RNA sequence: AUUCAUAAUAACUUUUCGAAUCGCAUGGCCUUGUGCUGGCGAUGGUUCAUUCAAAUUUCUGCCCUAUCAACUUUCGAUGGUAGGAUAGUGGCCUACCAUGGUUUCAACGGGUAACGGGGAAUAAGGGUUCGAUUCCGGAGAGGGAGCCUGAGAAACGGCUACC
RNA sequence: GAAACUGCGAAUGGCUCAUUAAAUCAGUUAUCGUUUAUUUGAUAGUAUACUUGGAUAACCGUGGUAAUUCUAGAG
């Protein structure tokens, strides 16, 4: 029954097998976000913890959260759904999934290490990796970096420099949100266009004002002359 | 049948567009827009099968996606747009203009106008009434509508529209000896005056008419298109031959005496 | 051998700033000459270049002798490449007919595609380390 | 032709929307600040109009059959009142009430080797026979039913279930 | 210029004639009895703003099933 473990804080994922099936039943009956405890787990795990992500079962099916079943059901999903993925807009699927409930039946159990025991597993706690993009919205930008609302975030964002042989430069994302004089004079722009149109329409209503008052004025001297 | 058709099949096709039977199983389908579907030449036909200024709809697709053609003087690129009665088109990188225009044998012939005509049209008052905010309104037969129109106007009525501000320049009122010329019926393409007009309550009101040769002819009001005030004075350009209709022989006779 | 060209129904055609007409051969003794032949005629008489002529549909009259045809004068290259599609430029050699596969075969890639979400690489590393 | 349009008053709402979007040119004004400003456009948005549609809907018109003369009304049949539901009218459905509705001028039932029509064949005239099928209208996607999405489908080169 | 998100289309077309006898359909009406993407006209100044937040795909990475246009954990 291999075991999935990952290690956010690093970014890093193993997976390792367990087959002594007297040394997985600290697991069993256990549900999905469940944590448990590394210690009974092997000898590399002492003071480890580990949060159950999820699973896939002898036939390969995956495991859903909150169907509370040791065992396998079907259901009809929709989108938003975990499992599936609708080809049409609308689409629903009668699906098989794999209960929320951990038993031997698991091919595969998925595990977060919620914290680090006291050893090294050899590529799962020592090593790191990076996020492989950085911030692309100006705010989240501000936000990470620490900058102020008026710092030039234009040339601090973070560039990645792909090395073809020769001619090497940097790639960096587009930061959206960012203002520019082009957005303020959209903005002017929409807001003289409502201020142009609402004067018209008042100057339009005055006028039509005045032809109802001079249409009156011959009419009282056209009903004057009978 | 689930949902709005989007093809035209040839044979269904107004027979006014003049389409060769034996071209292919389909016919341009026009848009939806300011005219209706049957009453309205879409642009393809009007730019491939009348001035042959293109060799199929292809071509018509690349003149048009270069702005060179125009609708009441806007730009229109749709190739299926509904052009229909009084509709102007301009063609300035050719240097010539257009106006839809009934000919007597009752279909669109090809009506060439001047720069100063193609700046101006006609329509008829299909209703008046109160929109949001009091403000009175009047729409027309293309599908213009128009605030704060004459306070006299009423429905059956014709405007005069300069095509670049979307303004009424003038109007007629309609009653007797108003020059005309029908919409519809058998009695199409052909331009009259008015002679009187029957008040129907309920059914549909008939009207009485004259050519400039003396000959009534009765056609449902629906059908009655004001272009003047009185006999010999249209507000528009018109076709070779002033919408007055010649019998076959009388055609045949011409015919003869023109080649010789 | 007293061969001639000789024009109907001339339509100026700025708006694909080309000009249309009809043309006709009036060849005997002959059963009829190249289009590009003609293109080469058409080129002398009205002084204009090779790549700029364009002709086609040429039928002959019951009896032998006397054509018919359709051709186009553009004024460039530029303007010949514009205005024209790729068959009459594979023809005269203003183009190349590309390498396309069979319709079948473009047909079946596309819908062999529909079986994969996600980039092709991703489909390829994965199917390969699963196959160690 | 209206309790129409439009308007007003008092209140109401798990507050609808009255633009946190995008491309190319970059101008003019100085009280020179990454200043105030402003050209063609993309896209979007409430309501009304129009256009493309749809759904109902009036009147008249279908082949053979009585070895089919009564049919409909329990469980809606015909009508009334009130509601519910619908996009909306309406027994469309519910509650109460009345006993009605169709028929020898052929109802109702049965047959159809019946999709309807524009049309076709033959044709002195009057007729007879045919129309699955190039256009228009309807219906269906093995049989049945039920739905999602969407302006629009009871969709099947969409889903769900049974056979 | 791949992929993916978003939007639109996929309700058109094409096939067939099984069902269906006041049904469909034809001509003729009605909507003062309704919905309507789109098109085209119009049309809203209403009593942190040098422009707000947090999700996920695409992507690298560990995989599971004999197998499907199956998908799960993690960044």
């Amino acid at each position: 029954m291999k075991l999935n473990i990952s290690y956010p804080a690093n970014g890093t994922q193993k997976s390792i097998d367990i087959d002594d099936e007297h040394k997985l039943r600290v697991f069993y009956e256990k549900r999905m976000g469940q944590e448990v405890e590394g210690d009974s787990v092997g000898d590399e795990f002492k003071g480890y913890i580990f949060k159950i992500t999820g699973g896939n079962d002898k036939q390969g099916f995956p495991m859903k959260q909150g169907v509370m079943h040791p065992t396998r059901v079907r259901l009809l999903l929709s989108k938003g759904h975990s499992c599936y993925r609708p080809r049409r807009t609308g689409e629903r699927k009668r699906k098989s999934v794999r209960g929320c409930i951990v038993a031997q039946d698991l091919s595969v159990l998925a595990l977060s290490i919620v914290k680090q025991g006291d050893n090294e597993i050899e590529g799962l706690t020592d090593t790191t990796v990076p996020k492989r993009l950085g911030p692309k919205r100006a705010n989240h930008i501000r936000k990470f970096f620490g900058l102020t609302k008026e710092d030039d975030v234009r040339d601090f964002v973070v560039r990645r420099e792909v090395t073809k042989g020769d001619k090497t430069y940097t790639k960096a994302p587009k930061i959206q949100r960012l203002v520019t004089p082009q957005t303020l004079q959209r903005k002017r722009a929409l807001k003289a266009k409502k201020v142009k149109n609402a004067q018209q329409q008042r100057d339009a209503a005055a006028e039509y004002a005045q032809l109802l008052a001079k249409r009156l004025h011959e009419r009282k001297e056209e009903r004057a002359e009978i | 049948a689930r949902g709005p058709k989007k093809h035209l099949k040839r044979l269904a096709a107004p027979s006014h567009w003049m389409l060769d039977k034996l071209s292919g199983t389909y016919a341009p389908r026009p848009s939806a827009g300011p005219h209706k579907l049957r009453e309205s030449l879409p642009l393809v036909v009007f730019l491939r099968n009348r001035l042959k200024y293109a060799l199929n709809g292809r071509e018509v697709k690349a003149i048009m996606m270069q702005q060179h053609v125009q609708v009441d003087g806007k730009v229109r690129t749709d190739t299926t747009y509904p052009a229909g009665f009084m509709d102007v088109i301009t063609l300035e990188a050719t240097n010539e203009h257009f106006r839809l225009v009934y000919d007597v044998k009752g279909k669109f012939a090809v009506h060439r106008i001047s720069a100063e005509e193609a700046a101006y049209k006609l329509g008829k008052v299909k209703k008046v009434q109160l929109g949001k905010k009091g403000v009175p309104y009047v729409v027309t037969h293309d599908g213009r509508t128009i605030r704060y129109p004459d306070p006299l106007i009423r429905a059956n009525d014709t405007v005069k529209i300069d095509l670049a501000t979307g303004k009424i320049d003038d109007f007629i009122k309609f009653d007797t000896g108003r020059l005309v010329m029908v919409t519809g019926g058998r009695n199409l393409g052909r331009v009259g005056v008015i002679v009187h007009r029957e008040k129907h309550e309920g059914g549909f009101d008939l009207v009485h008419i004259k050519d400039a040769l003396e000959n009534t002819f009765v056609t449902r009001l629906s059908n009655v298109f004001v272009i003047g005030t009185e006999a010999g004075k249209p507000w528009v350009s018109l076709p070779k031959g002033k919408g007055i209709k010649l019998s076959i022989s009388e055609e045949r006779d011409r015919r003869r005496a023109q080649q010789g | 051998d007293a061969v001639t060209i000789r024009t109907r129904k001339v339509i100026s055609n700025p708006l694909l700033a080309r000009r249309q007409f009809v043309i006709d051969v009036l060849h005997p003794n002959r059963a009829n000459v190249s289009k590009d032949e003609l293109r080469e005629k058409l080129a002398e008489i009205y002084k204009a270049e090779k790549d700029a002529v364009s002709v086609f549909g040429f039928r002959t009259q019951f009896g032998g002798g006397k054509s018919t045809g359709f051709g186009l004068i553009y004024q460039s290259v530029a303007d010949a490449k514009r205005f024209e599609p790729a068959y009459r430029l594979v023809r005269y050699g203003l183009a190349e007919k590309v390498e396309k596969a069979s319709r079948q075969q473009r047909k079946q890639k596309k819908n062999r595609d529909k079986k994969i979400f996600g980039t092709q690489r991703r489909a390829q590393k994965r199917a390969a380390r699963r196959n160690a």
